């Protein structure tokens, strides 16, 4: 194969088979990680493997990866912005606070099974 | 681990206490004043009697 | 490639190069202040086929950044790609910037092949063992296996497989101090990478043209 | 049956699992009533403590992220006695504010 960096997230087909989240294009500063001490931006949902963490290498960074029916994400030192999106295909942002914890559509004000679309580092 | 868990709530309650605390403190203040200010109408009162 | 991180001054002449947004990104090195020689797949729209790579303007913005060890500071040049002269039997491209950058050398060019045996160094700004995208380019060492019709085949040395993300990096050879350019890194087994596995760490690299350099760097004197 | 019966009480991981258990077969509902419908209703306690944290008061929302951080046995006492402690201190707050 050639040698040519196409930014779509590397090893995402193993993720696909072993997490269940799936990953897509990015700007290549984030990377999926193991969730013991070294965590950083943390996604909670109610699939897959229940949750997962991802480290940010530097700034700006993101990622588009898709988790299904997710409801929560945890901050550390940086403000997080996310995209979700709604069953009826309605795409909205929330603005998530640094060092706290915000919820999505079913743990949120809608009740909805939303899912998440883009996760955005400051 | 327990220890740790339990420290935290122990923490969390006090930071509630504090601020009501702190609220009753100032209502203290207030009715305090307000006891001054009562006492000296009173006594303006007196005076214009 | 995957080894030390190096910021040293003796491998300044190189280059990264983004085209578009998100839509491709290689390396490079500087034979000129004004020319930067790298790969011509990174600029077809199908990398195993860079036939239509044809002598213009870029596809899309193409931007370079020059002598920039370190992506976190603000360190080395920025220059826009204008033109691009690419190679009439192999993949390589010769890319104009529309500013020269004269405070940074480029890499002399090697007079001939490298034999089998002979120990080869590589530097790129491609994928890690565990990183997607460093912050600092890296320096690896790998030796040739063979010499075929216009290219050079080699292999790691120790592990240090050519990745992904190196495509247009330089493959060099020094003596006393010198360094000439032997080839570019075209296409790789990208063992011991992060997000894949395989054992081979073989690679495969365009020879060097200094010919082909040399009538396209001063072909308006 | 007792599937059946675990579907109309339990929340949406139970009731998910459970349903798919119905249809499945005498294996997969042994399973599920084995270890399965456990792991359903840790699901739904983690994403009740989870609305909690953002949609409560002060001392509520505070008292669901610590919990929310801690253990499936952390997070249940906080559903079960926890945030009801919790209502009262915002309620507390709130009457001595007025």
């Amino acid at each position: 194969p050639q040698a040519v960096e196409d930014f779509s997230y590397p090893g995402a087909a193993k993720i696909q088979a072993e997490t269940g989240a799936i990953l897509k294009r990015g700007n290549g500063h984030m990377l999926m990680t193991s969730c013991d001490g070294s965590e950083d931006i943390q996604v909670m949902s109610r699939t897959g493997q229940k949750d997962f963490c991802f480290n940010v290498m530097a700034k700006p960074a993101y990622l588009t990866l898709e988790v299904p029916q997710a409801y929560g994400i945890w901050t550390s030192a940086d403000p997080v912005k996310t995209t979700i999106k709604d069953t009826d295909g309605t795409a909205t942002v929330i603005n998530a606070p640094a060092n706290d914890f915000t919820g999505y559509g079913e743990a949120g004000s809608t009740g909805e099974p939303t899912t998440l679309i883009e996760l955005r580092v400051a | 681990t327990g220890q740790y868990m339990a420290k935290r709530k122990d923490d969390l309650a006090d930071v509630h206490v504090n601020q009501v605390e702190r609220l009753l403190a100032e209502g203290s203040l207030i009715a305090a004043e307000a006891n001054e200010d009562a006492w000296r109408a009173t006594e303006a009162a007196a005076t214009a009697e | 490639t995957v080894g030390d991180p190096t910021t040293d001054a003796k491998l300044d002449f190189t280059a990264r190069l983004t085209i578009g947004t998100d839509y491709r990104s290689c390396s490079g090195a500087l034979v000129d202040t004004q020319w930067v020689l790298t790969a011509a797949s990174c600029f077809a729209d199908d990398p195993n086929q860079p036939d239509t790579v044809a002598a213009g303007k870029p596809a899309q913005l193409t931007r370079a950044t020059v002598g920039r060890a370190d992506s976190n500071i603000a360190n080395g040049y920025v220059r826009e790609v204008v033109e691009l002269v690419p190679h009439p039997e192999r993949d390589m491209v010769l890319a104009r910037l529309d500013k020269a950058i004269p405070d940074i050398a480029p890499v002399r060019l090697a007079s001939d092949a490298p034999t089998a045996g002979t120990p080869l160094t590589a530097v790129g700004f491609g994928r890690t063992k565990d990183e997607w995208v460093p912050i600092q380019r890296h320096q690896g060492a790998f030796t040739v296996t063979s010499v075929t019709a216009g290219a050079v085949n080699v292999t790691g040395q120790g592990g240090d497989a050519i990745c992904a993300g190196d495509t247009g990096g330089p493959l060099l050879q020094d003596k006393n101090g010198t360094l000439h350019l032997v080839g570019v890194n075209n296409r790789s087994m990208q063992g011991g990478c992060y997000g894949s596995e395989t054992t081979s760490t073989d690679a495969i690299a365009a020879m060097s043209d200094a010919d082909f350099v040399t009538q396209t760097v001063n072909r308006d004197l | 049956v007792e599937i059946a019966r675990l579907i109309n009480l339990g929340g949406p991981g139970v009731r998910e699992a459970g349903k798919a258990a119905l249809q499945g077969t005498a294996e997969e509902r042994e399973l599920f009533l084995n270890s399965g419908q456990y792991t359903a209703q840790q699901d739904d306690n983690r994403v009740d403590v989870a609305r909690l944290a953002t949609t409560g008061g002060p001392n509520v929302q505070a008292a669901a992220k610590v919990a929310l951080r801690g253990t499936p046995e952390d997070m249940v006492e906080f559903l079960e006695v926890g945030q009801f402690t919790a209502r009262n201190r915002d309620q507390e707050h709130a009457t001595i504010a007025e």
